[PDB]
């Protein structure tokens, strides 16, 4: 009649329950890789165990209610800790989370556990979530993207080259009718798409429904003129889900092909709802990642963009901005190639040289089209085609509306540059070595391209990278 | 400033903004199809069925989003499954255009792993 | 017939348009204070101008469409740049945004401009939004909090002391009926509230509607037993807005007083919708700040919690976690006192010693109750009452469910400790100097308190602070 | 482990978990009211109206959230606007309890700038 393990009140180390280095991960576990910087005097095992505990089942002192359930079944487990080379106080802590911890189909819930409270613990100095292994059994609980790359190309009837888009400029301050005027002139010159700026929602200078109607006129005029399917990402981003849905409904009722949403500033709950609406009504959904660099820029703290991209894939989006590598916003090449594969492909093997900490199996969830946008122009075209291949949308806002001859010629310049690079690649030319030659030849041929070539010839964006592997 | 004409300037998707493809340039695209193991296929349409249009939406409620008529064209024979010879593709271009000399004709290629058309361009305009 | 200013294609410095050091800010302008770390070779004026431009009206090359509107009227303006003492490459850049740039009532829109893209620019190494001046004319476009502090106390009939709450533990893994059992035992001992953990939504081990019903039984049993109004924050956080609303509706239909939402992981669009629902149906709305430390922990990059708190005040919440200062999660005293005032008060003067960069006038928008939670126990009670005063909710999860005698005695211990400290303060005792004595006297009197006193006597959380002013 | 009794253990909000307030302790709370310039007021209820209850919800649709009967008690006279003398408050406690010796009686104080009750505790139980 000896006593079994009972309730003992008081504080004990988290590592006694949550550091389990001999744990064999299950194929349904959600895995996290945390770059962890402990405070002085806090062992890495204890820090990793605290992160595991406080993102799963545990708090700061022993609770009696553990005994009513099975902590073995539910606890998050720090199962491995690696030193970070180059770093004397950074570790990669690996945490396994049983699939029962998560609400089916809810990115919101998954983030709330894994990143909800642990980043603020006094016992750590910095914490960065680098990667998540989303198992097939959890992937299958999500609707995911409304359409995905193959369906999108099939609906648009567009094959054999990158898609081309363009953000209308000035960001803010244009009227609805000037917005449509700019859109028509852009689309008619050869761009597949234009878009509302991420912060163009509904404002005193331009109310949303006015914009949607004039943009519809522009889409249909440019489509009739060119014979190519056109779209403009009309922004459904709003202050409330009711306003977001009213905007999506208006796009549906105008018969236009594509809307956009700012998934992080609007939020995952609203994004997932909008993605389901877009699936149910046949709208393409472009996702803008506004605010991501608040979270993902610094190497020591936050969440890497690859996790934000996985989360968007799950919540749902047909497009997601991927960065450009060569443009005005940061994105290192290898980092970017890694998360582009995580966005598009069905099965991505572990590859630490591209920041892929876990093998990821998407179990047939549609791929998300990467959108390369921001400070790019015609001379970047070879590099963009080389980096992304055909399954991407390349967007030129300033690179279209900054052309000296206006939007149609600006659009034509970009379309010619893209087609010339695509043709050259298909003919066997190496765009990484011959890209300048391809553009120079095309500039000599096309007057519209030549004007763009001259204006932006010396413009490059080359800075020290913060988000290094 | 040159003005981009809105008049009689309809386009046909990939490669429409370049000079018309020469026979050498078409053959190079066929070589790319065969090098990547994609499935060549020819499609064609009379002029009245070659351009995207909206007439079937008269029968719809509010469900026209990404519905257009005339995206589908007519298949020439069957996709050339197993074709690893560019000369066979070029011969079929000749046969198709001989049979339908007034039609729009496009060469496409399919990838069966992505299950999507992975290239396409016009090879004949009436 | 001389030529006026026209369109000149090409790149020019952002500072030519967006650095305006002689600008007199308007009383309707939204002001931002950015802690900015430029790349080497980028003048602070140019970096500040880039931040202003790319968060308002500008892109990387000159666009012709500026001429159709008035950039003077709409442009964001970097109007002042201050050096940061102790820092050779940090500056505070102040940016003014015309009120016309923003969608009325939309925190989503405001963040999308101010923090949407500028944090990822290659030309800066780090960027942190420290503060926002929200002018009364923009404040008045928001519904704001459903009820706010005065109305909440009036609905609950609770006056003259801090409110007391408690998160149920284990975080995850309890069944619905065990959740209700724990809740009843907590509430009946003297806690005003219990709550779902932030990550308790709906899961295989416990489906939400089952929990809501058993929690209702527990609330009503504890209320009948004690004669004091009771509540339990039932989590409406969900994967989709439809699921979020279904959960809010069930709480409405059970007649229970309070629900909770994870505003950052659910997102501002869903939060604002839920706040409006709570206003329309008389539910109190507790806001959990899960994920905030992903954004707000580091001094050099992200968004300070005071801005996240202002944003929540605008979007709407009756409660918001404020940190504890003394518990397991970080929150420096002066920093915290500053944003507590920004959460509760009508008018808060500039005070850089508490991180308040701008005078903030809330123009009668209800105050949000600060919730101090996380790693606190009875010995912290004097410090908590001293820091927060009566208008706060102090939450003891582990500090209740870790009591050696169970939840009712644990609740009683916390309620006695709070009442003893409140009485002592009202009698003229200085809690900052006499707090230990007050608790020691109360421990000698109350058996339930004495048990808690003994178990947690040596437990403190004292670490180097990352988020320093 | 001591068990917290569920039987006959009803509470009355602030200070109910401490020993019953002595006369000195009540006077100290009155001093705190006067020191902060708050408005003293007495409220009272017969036993049948002293405890929170739900009976009016029989008349409702689904709108009972944060509706309870018996939160309001009956005002003794008027709030003591302008009162800066603790002895006047203590005299009114005596007068109120003399008039209603079988009633629950509570002392509250109001802040007119927040426009909320800022303190309150029971001074008489039947
Ligand atoms: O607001 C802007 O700056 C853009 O419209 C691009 O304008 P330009 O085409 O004129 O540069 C895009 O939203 C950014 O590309 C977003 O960044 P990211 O794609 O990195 O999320
Ligand atoms: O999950 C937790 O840890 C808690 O339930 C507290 O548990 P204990 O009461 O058992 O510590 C709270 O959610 C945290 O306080 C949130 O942090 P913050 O308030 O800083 O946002
Ligand atoms: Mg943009
Ligand atoms: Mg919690």
């Amino acid at each position: 009649t000896k006593a079994g393990a009972g309730f003992k009140a008081g504080v004990k180390d988290y590592r006694l329950t949550y550091y389990t280095p001999d744990y064999v991960v299950r194929d349904t576990d959600i895995l996290a890789a945390f770059r962890m910087t402990p405070q002085p005097g806090v062992p890495p095992e204890e820090c990793g165990a605290a992160v595991a505990a406080e993102s799963s089942t545990g708090t700061w002192t022993t609770v009696w209610t553990d005994g009513l359930t099975s902590l073995d079944r539910y606890k998050g487990r720090c199962y491995d800790i690696e030193p970070v080379p180059g770093e004397d106080n950074q570790y990669i802590a690996y945490v396994a989370y049983p699939i029962d911890l998560f609400e089916e189909g809810s990115v919101t819930n998954m983030f709330t556990s894994i990143v909800g409270n642990v980043f603020g613990f006094k016992a750590l100095r910095a914490l960065r979530l680098e990667d998540l292994r989303i198992p097939p059994a959890y992937v299958k609980t999500f609707v995911g993207p409304p359409h995905g790359i193959q369906v999108e190309r099939d609906k648009l009837n567009k094959y054999g080259r990158g898609l081309l888009g363009c953000t209308i400029k000035p960001k803010l301050g244009l009227s609805a009718k000037n917005y449509g005027r700019a859109v028509y002139e852009c689309l008619r010159g050869g761009l597949d798409f234009t878009k509302d700026d991420e912060n163009v929602n509904s404002q005193p200078f331009m109310r949303w429904r006015d914009r949607f109607l004039f943009v519809a006129e522009a889409i249909y005029k440019a489509q009739a003129e060119t014979g190519e399917v056109k779209g403009h990402y009309l922004n459904a981003t709003a202050g409330t889900c009711e306003e977001m849905m009213k905007r999506a409904v208006c796009a549906k009722e105008l018969g236009v092909p594509i809307i956009m949403h700012d998934y992080l500033t609007g939020g995952f709950t609203a994004n997932t709802s909008l993605a389901i609406y877009c699936r149910d009504n046949g709208l393409l959904l472009h996702i803008h990642r506004a605010m991501h660099a608040v979270i993902d820029r610094q190497r020591n703290h936050g969440i890497h963009f690859r996790v934000l991209a996985k989360a968007l894939r799950m919540s749902g989006g047909d497009h997601l901005h991927s960065g450009t590598v060569v443009g005005k916003l940061e994105g290192e090449r290898e980092v970017t190639l890694g998360f582009v594969d995580l966005m598009r492909d069905d099965y991505v093997e572990k590859d630490r040289s591209r920041g892929i900490y876990f093998t990821q199996d998407w179990c047939s969830m549609p791929g998300v089209m990467p959108v390369a946008s921001g400070g790019i122009h015609v001379w970047h075209m070879p590099a963009l085609v080389e980096i992304f291949g055909d399954d991407a949308c390349l967007q030129f806002g300033g690179g279209t509306l900054g052309h000296p001859w206006g939007n149609a010629p600006g659009a034509a310049a970009n379309r010619v540059a893209l087609e010339a690079c695509t043709q050259a690649r298909n003919e066997g030319r190496d765009l990484a070595r011959e890209g300048g030659d391809v553009i120079r030849s095309a500039c000599k041929w096309s007057p519209e391209l030549a004007a763009a070539c001259e204006v932006w010839k010396e413009i490059k964006f080359e800075f020290d990278t913060i988000d290094k592997l | 400033m040159m003005v981009w004409t809105p008049v009689n300037n309809k386009m046909f998707e990939t490669f429409s903004y370049l000079p018309p493809l020469t026979d050498e340039q078409i053959a190079a695209q066929v070589d790319y199809i065969v090098a990547n193991g994609w499935i060549p296929c020819l499609e064609f349409a009379e002029a009245d069925k070659a351009y995207v249009s909206n007439e079937s939406a008269i029968r719809f409620g509010s469900v026209s989003c990404l519905y257009y008529d005339n995206r589908y064209w007519t298949m020439w024979k069957l996709p050339m499954f197993g074709c690893r010879d560019p000369m066979q593709v070029l011969r079929e271009i000749v046969a198709c255009t001989k049979a339908f000399p007034d039609a729009y004709v496009r060469l496409v290629a399919f990838d069966n792993q992505k299950q999507v058309q992975i290239m396409g361009f016009l090879v004949q305009r009436p």
